[PDB]
């Protein structure tokens, strides 16, 4: 995205677009609620037999 | 993910947190989830011997 | 044993709860890990370094 | 009290900081029971049994 | 690291999401529907776009 | 101990005839997010207005039907009618009709108007006709309400299952198209942790943006009158 | 104390010699903020002397790294004490266990880009309960010497300074104990004999 | 078409520090618009009283000890800044404490005053472990809102204060926990109305109804910049 925006339009639209991407990424990452727990690490049930 | 629809079940990509941040390119790789949830593997001596 | 003790205190076994945003009052989409950690202040204060 | 990033755990493999966070909750959740029985003014047998 | 995770979570899709099937007039209406609590971010819809 | 800082509504900026920026500063710490969020939740779901709720078409009675002589499907015709802005003075229900034949665009200026119903933009295109023998006749229904109500809840919070020919439209009652805000840092001469609230407002041409801000403010301020003393 | 430990804190606390440990068993006879006095039992008693142990605590001393060393008593007046028991706590000790920090309530999630790369976001209730406040002690020195023109003197008659800036000094030329000083203030007044100058 | 308006139905007092209030009826989408505004107001802007200075006699700074008293003076200052007191008619008051003997010194030993009251009379201030020991101090209490640390008002006024007046940090706000709920109201004609329930936990020193009145008043006065524009 950033490279095609630089090739078509130029420098100043690119430096505005980069800022807007940063702001909206931070906002929606905050609203998602992503976390890490102990149950997110799932061990396959057929390892004990491969061993 | 086995999420069902208007009549019955089907499959889709997972919404697991670790998979989501590994697959998107934010932080991580497969080689490190392998050590988190798989087995660690073979270790070398300080000589270079395994 | 961790989960058995979590049940003894009437808490969620998965270790994740639902949280609300303080600025808008909405809910966060997924559950979040909340707990007690032990933190330490190190002797690298910014009054010295500036 | 404090908000930490989850993107720090997977690619560093210090999983001990997650388990500690789950155990420190279970400990605190037990105190909040005993505390209640001292506000609620229960007798010594209930505290002994719990 | 989090620009990437937020942009990736906002442009994924899901099956049987709330508000699936609607037809909207533009991006402004999709935003107004997401803020109100009527649609989901991962819902499959049809939008007119210039 | 009871005297709080009060802002000054500087710098109203008109981007277009229906688009505005409002700046409000300075405010006590944490009041930008109280004011902006309470005002945004009202402009979005409680503003009253009037809009199209259903249409009746001839021979084109089914949902997935096809009339000839028109460039487009009827599913986008039920989409060009959500962009209809009308002012209704005096009643809670008005039924309107439209019909035209020939070649060219079918706009809102071709509607048989009344003295109590006014249209805002007569350049709003509703159809296109590609044949001299082509025709269309339609009976549109204009209700009054508040907020946004979709067609799904509308169709199954109700089982007065009418004769076929009713095509349901999503009703956009509130005149507000887009509302956003953000909070920045402001500095009175020696204090630094104060706020500055900036609001971006865009409506359809029914009412001005400032009038909408004033009406939402009044709606909120009039709910607190049992406690203010 | 930590809520989750490994069982290894008691030994590191006791074996560092930073606490006051009882030498002989007995019964606490006197407690203060600055000293403890133990009345020894009869079995552990030596047949020739009074049998009274005295422990004098350390208060607000600076360490090699300008931190604060300070002891404070655990026991209360009149209770029994056995040999090897802890009587006072040192810095970073709680009832005889090593306590290096505080246990906080954490949530793992992103917040609006304020924890972007290893950053941390903190509540105001943590800075207004004084949980991570620390005391630092620092030392300064004024040395009076001989010169080829005669000795220097530590005095209060400092030339070309306003008499507001000489209020915190006593008549001997030194600041009082209990003063509140900020940058620029005078702590010890001193004058040096001066060779004659061109103009 | 006009909106219905909420009314302050009931107030239940579960304890001297914890209470519940109920506002009903509300239209659809007004339990949250009012709930979050009132929770954000009540947590930052309520006024109260706090201890602001101490003098003990024979004490020069807070890093000292006192003979016969088994706390350092920093611990006594920390025990004093957690004292909940209510003042009736003034914006400032000075209390005194004199005690002698062996035993604990608690807030029931501060000398009685006409228009000042102490909601928790068993708050522990210090201990006396000697029979010939005695303590005497005079404590200054004030009224305000917010959180003002001592390193900020020592810069307010710059003139000389005597050696021996020890400054304490002031946390003025009396409200410490707020929660709320939106439930389905019961009115006989309609079923699209809700009620709003607010749970409050305080330190004494404030009334729940008066607290809600102050919050609503602050909000209504802040909206006047919009209700009448330019």
């Amino acid at each position: 995205m950033l490279n095609t925006c630089y090739r078509i339009l130029g420098l100043k639209p690119t430096v505005i677009f980069a800022d807007q991407i940063m702001y909206t990424g931070f906002a929606y990452a905050a609203r998602s609620g992503a976390s890490v727990g102990i149950d997110d690490m799932v061990i396959p049930e057929k390892k004990h037999e491969i061993i | 993910t086995v999420i069902n629809r208007d009549g019955q079940e089907e499959k889709q990509v997972s919404f697991n947190s670790i998979y989501m941040m590994a697959d998107s390119g934010a932080r991580g790789s497969a080689a490190q989830i392998r050590q988190l949830a798989g087995m660690r593997g073979l270790m070398a001596k300080p000589d270079g011997s395994i | 044993e961790i989960k058995e003790l979590l049940k003894l205190g009437d808490l969620p076994t998965s270790g994740q709860i639902r949280l609300y945003d303080g600025r808008t009052g909405e809910q966060f989409e997924r559950p979040v890990t909340v707990g007690y950690m032990y933190m330490l202040k190190l002797n690298h204060l910014v009054d010295d370094k500036m | 009290d404090i908000v930490l990033n989850p993107l720090g755990v997977p690619s560093r493999m210090n999983i001990g900081q997650i388990l500690e966070t789950h155990l420190g909750m279970a400990a605190k959740g037990i105190g909040d029971k005993i505390n209640a029985m001292l506000k609620q003014q229960q007798e010594v047998a209930k505290l002994r049994e719990f | 690291q989090d620009v990437v995770l937020g942009l990736y979570y906002m442009t994924r899709d899901c099956v049987n999401a709330k508000g699936e099937g609607m037809v909207l007039t533009g991006p402004k209406e999709a935003e107004r529907l997401y803020r109100s609590g009527l649609a989901s971010l991962h819902a499959r819809v049809k939008v007119r776009i210039t | 101990v009871t005297e709080f800082l009060k802002p000054r509504l500087v710098d109203i900026e008109q981007v277009s005839s229906t688009h505005a920026k409002v700046t409000l500063e300075p405010l006590e710490r944490g009041f930008g997010h109280t004011l902006g969020n309470a005002l945004r939740r009202i402009l979005l779901s409680s503003m009253p207005g009037c809009a199209v709720t259903e249409v009746e078409i001839d021979g084109v009675l089914h949902e997935y039907s096809t009339k000839e002589g028109v460039q487009e499907d009827i599913l986008e015709i039920l989409l060009n009618l959500k962009g209809l802005a009308v002012r209704v003075q005096g009643k809670d229900e008005v039924i309107l009709t439209l019909n035209k034949s020939g070649i060219g665009p079918v706009t809102a200026a071709d509607i048989t108007h009344d003295g109590d119903v006014e249209i805002v933009k007569p350049q709003h295109v509703i159809c296109h006709l590609t044949d001299e023998n082509a025709s269309i006749s339609m009976r549109i229904k204009v209700q009054r309400g508040r907020g946004y109500v979709p067609a799904s809840t509308r169709i199954h919070s109700e089982e007065d299952e009418r004769p076929i020919g009713r095509l349901l439209v999503d009703a956009c009652y509130s005149p507000v198209e887009r509302i956003a805000y953000n909070v920045e840092a402001a500095r009175v001469e020696q204090r630094t942790d104060l706020d500055k609230l900036v609001i971006e407002m865009e409506t359809n041409g029914t009412i001005d943006p400032e009038e909408a801000i004033r009406r939402a403010a009044t709606i909120l301020a009039e709910q607190l009158e049992a406690f203010v003393d | 104390k930590p809520l989750v430990g490994t069982g290894m804190e008691r030994a590191v606390a006791v074996d560092s010699g930073v606490t006051a440990v009882a030498k002989r068993g007995g019964v606490v006879q006197y407690v203060d903020a600055s000293r403890i006095v133990i009345k020894v039992n009869e079995d552990e008693m030596y047949p020739g002397e009074a049998g009274i142990d005295i422990y004098n605590l350390t208060k607000y001393t600076r360490s090699n790294q300008n931190t604060c060393i300070n002891q404070m008593p655990c026991v209360s007046l009149g209770e029994p004490v056995e040999r090897g028991d802890v009587l006072a706590d040192g810095p970073s000790t709680d009832l005889g266990e090593l306590a290096l920090g505080q246990n906080m309530r954490v949530a793992f999630m992103p917040w609006n880009g304020y924890n972007f790369e290893d950053s941390i976001l903190v509540s105001e209730r943590v800075v207004q309960e004084d949980r991570f406040t620390t005391i630092h002690i620092q030392e300064l020195a004024c040395v009076s010497r001989d010169t080829k023109l005669g000795p220097e003197e530590i005095t209060a008659d400092i030339p070309n300074v306003g008499e507001a800036a000489l209020s915190k000094l006593d008549e001997s030329g030194i600041v009082y104990i209990g003063a509140e000083v900020t940058g620029g203030d005078i702590l010890v007044g001193k004058v040096t004999p001066k060779g004659e100058t061109q103009l």
